[PDB]
RNA sequence: GAAACUGCGAAUGGCUCAUUAAAUCAGUUAUGGUUCCUUUGGUCGCCUACUUGGAUAACUGUGGUAAUUC
RNA sequence: GACGACCCAUUCGAACGUCUGCCCUAUCAACUUUCGAUGGUAGUCGCCGUGCCUACCAUGGUGACCACGGGUGACGGGGAAUCAGGGUUCGAUUCCGGAGAGGGAGCCUGAGAAACGGCUACCACAUCCAAGGAAGGCAGCAGGCGCGCAAAUUACCCACUC
RNA sequence: UCGCUACUACCGAUUGGAUGGUUUAGUGAGGCCCUCGGAUCGGCCCGCCGGGGUGCCCUGGCGGAGCGCUGA
């Protein structure tokens, strides 16, 4: 087929920790270009009727998002699609509701409400530390946030909170072992824990240990690990599971011991 | 043939048919663009000059 | 049409591979830009992904430089003495990356003269005296000398080079693509390349 | 508010399996060899300025060709 | 607020390149080279790397561990049928990648196309004509002819999904 | 072995025919590039009038000369 870039995503070639059915049509949304990577992504209207049930119907949001009523980041979005993503805030002010979309020890975008004291900051992870022009300073986030002159201590692989909005970084955490991280991607996924060890090797795909307070011990990749807070105290709230990731064996004795699918 | 005369300075403009060899003769062997006496068209002429601007060959 | 494919052409055992995809946009050619001394010509060739990039034919200045003393100053390109990629380049005046080319050698001792405070080769010292000893002597108080001083022996320049002012031209190598920068540009020889490059003219031509 | 200029899309999709045996393709890796509409975030002061120059369409009117989105 | 523009970063990619993996055939055993085959040096071209191309110079490269040549009712993979264990057979076909729009070649526009619901020419077809000329490409949905053992409605509608 | 019918393959004159693909040489549409070419259309200078200003200037309208210089 293709001479230029696609505009279709279908259903079946669409992720699945956007739990997608397979009796409404061939088609899938496809999040439009923006700051995050679409296998990373929950777009938009799949948060609207695909999980909160405001909308039932596409057209539905249309009507929704040209009111102003939605926010994602502190600014003002205005279409069916936006792609945010992992450490954004979602905030409906005629509600009075704010979200946070983290991940589940399942590994998928839950929600995870919060008070608006919170929903005034996001934590952001540093990736690449680029010189411009003139002897001034730059830094690259995930969420794609150029932020000049940073303190000059602050590295890649540490994570900084920014104001929404004056932007303009006001601490940091720096990455240091026995400090408490979440997985991004990656079979382990959702997982809390401190980084305990870290692993070398000149050239790529360096590893990071991990162990938790359950007694655990597990390992992934460099660059699927994000920095939440110092050990055993996150400068985040964090959702119920806590990063405990159960077998099914015990998951399993929960529901039969509360016996709870009714109230 | 035919002509359109076209004044313009009204933005008038009208035909008029002919197939007298000697009045068309002024115009025969000469490129478009070019002016020629309208003297030799008739006696209703005769201080006139006009430009041919062009028209159209048969099968249009 | 003309076409710059990489699906064409024997592979290490001597096979032969079948025809596979048409020729597309992005594997392509474009005759060669043939650039000679002369008027200037410059064509604007619009390139993919935008981004325009020009093609010079004629050129008749670049900017050389004499990177010794750090001075760099715009000159005329006289005519091409030796191509070292081809015989036959030279003989119709085709100019094109690492040739090496004559120049008027005018601002180099205008440079000198002013900052070194002396001539370089010279027929007779008659044309000097009445005006061009005007700029070499000077009214000065206080900084006749003061500044002189400091510029005396930095200058003792080397054999080769003097020798070739006299003719009024220098030996300099391009150092640009002029059919896809629109400019040529380059440095002039010193050292051991000067000593090369006068051997292989003295041989191939008389 | 028809029409017309301008911007954008028409390189997506849909369809077929003819070509094609280290080719296609899959897993794995590489741009420190490169290009990138768009989105998102930064970049935004070395007798004219109380605003410069002159044409084209629609429109009005006259036509040609057996015939054309002429 | 709206629009536009230069550069950097980002996103969606695009393009080349690494290592490993292939059906039948020797009644195909030597193959490749100035009509560049393999390498060196310089240059041109191109978005870039590169014998991609050109000049000069060297004589290499590959093979019984099956090259080279020929054949394939061979598009590839995710898979499907049968099945104790090991296998055998199939994969045009809803997802992903690729190639092509009657057969060939060339090219315009654009960020992206060697595009065919764009264009120009040749070749094979076929249409209109006042014979001066003009216009065309259903392997898009329906539908017709033909071919065959062999395959549906010239229906309704943007409400859903995009 | 020889004789009788159905049926299959092989050799074969005809230097068989038909269709398709390779290959030397010659010819070569069309586009692109390059080198020329200048149909044709404007601009700015000198007369008369209008406006502004100091026979003259600027700009506008109108005509003619060299069409001089210049662009497309």
């Amino acid at each position: 087929m293709a001479r230029g870039p696609k505009k279709h995503l279908k259903r079946v070639a669409a992720p699945k920790h956007w739990m997608l059915d397979k009796l409404t049509s061939v088609f899938a949304p496809r999040p439009s270009t923006g700051p995050h990577k679409l296998r990373e992504c929950l777009p938009l209207i799949i948060f609207l009727r695909n999980k909160l049930k405001y909308a039932l119907t596409g057209d539905e949001v249309k009507k929704i998002c040209m009111q102003r009523f939605i926010k994602i980041d502190g600014k003002v979005r205005a279409d069916i699609t936006y792609p945010a993503g992992f450490m954004d805030v979602i905030s409906i002010d005629k509600t009075g509701e704010n979200f946070r979309l983290i991940y589940d020890t399942k590994g998928r975008f839950a929600v995870h409400r919060i008070t608006p004291e919170e929903a005034k900051y996001k934590l952001c992870k540093v990736r690449k530390i680029f010189v411009g022009t003139k002897g001034i300073p730059h830094l690259v986030t995930h969420d794609a946030r150029t932020i000049r002159y940073p303190d000059p201590l602050i590295k890649m692989n540490d994570t900084i909170q920014i104001d929404l909005e004056t932007g303009k970084i006001t601490d940091f955490i720096k990455f240091d072992t026995g400090n408490l991280c979440m997985v991004t991607g990656g079979a382990n996924l959702g997982r809390i824990g401190v980084i305990t060890n870290r692993e070398r090797h000149p050239g790529s795909f360096d590893v990071v240990h991990v162990k938790d307070a359950n007694g655990n011990s597990f390992a992934t990749r460099l660059s699927n690990i994000f920095v939440i807070g110092k050990g055993n105290k996150p400068w985040i709230s964090l959702p119920r599971g806590k990063g405990i990731r159960l077998t099914i064996a015990e998951e399993r004795d929960k529901r039969l011991a509360a016996k709870q699918s009714s109230g | 043939m035919k002509l359109n005369i076209s004044f313009p300075a009204t933005g008038c403009q009208k035909l008029i048919e002919v197939d007298d060899e000697r009045k068309l003769r002024t115009f025969y062997e000469k490129r478009m663009a070019t002016e020629v006496a309208a003297d030799a068209l008739g006696e209703e002429w005769k201080g006139y000059v006009v430009r041919i601007s062009g028209g159209n060959d048969k099968q249009g | 049409g003309i076409s710059r494919d990489n699906w064409h052409k024997r592979r290490k055992t001597g096979g032969k591979r079948k025809p596979y995809h048409k020729k597309r946009k992005y594997e392509l050619g474009r005759p060669a830009a043939n650039t000679k001394i002369g008027p200037r010509r410059i064509h604007t060739v619009g390139v993919r992904g935008g981004n325009k990039k020009y093609r010079a034919l004629r050129l008749d200045v670049g900017n050389f430089s004499w990177g010794s003393e750090c001075c760099t100053r715009k000159t005329r390109i006289i005519d091409v003495v030796y191509n070292a990629s081809n015989n036959e380049l030279v003989r119709t005046k085709t100019l094109v990356k690492n040739c090496i080319v004559l120049i008027d050698s005018t601002p180099y001792r205008q440079w000198y003269e002013s900052h070194y405070a002396l001539p370089l080769g010279r027929k007779k010292g008659a044309k000097l005296t009445p005006e061009e000893e005007e700029i070499l002597n000077k009214k000065r108080s206080k900084k006749i000398q003061k500044k002189y001083d400091e510029r005396k022996k930095n200058a003792k320049i080397s054999s080769l080079l003097e020798e070739q002012f006299q003719q009024g031209k220098l030996l300099a190598c391009i150092a640009s693509r002029p059919g896809q920068c629109g400019r040529a540009d380059g440095y002039v020889l010193e050292g051991k390349e000067l000593e090369f490059y006068l051997r292989k003219i003295k041989a191939r031509k008389g």
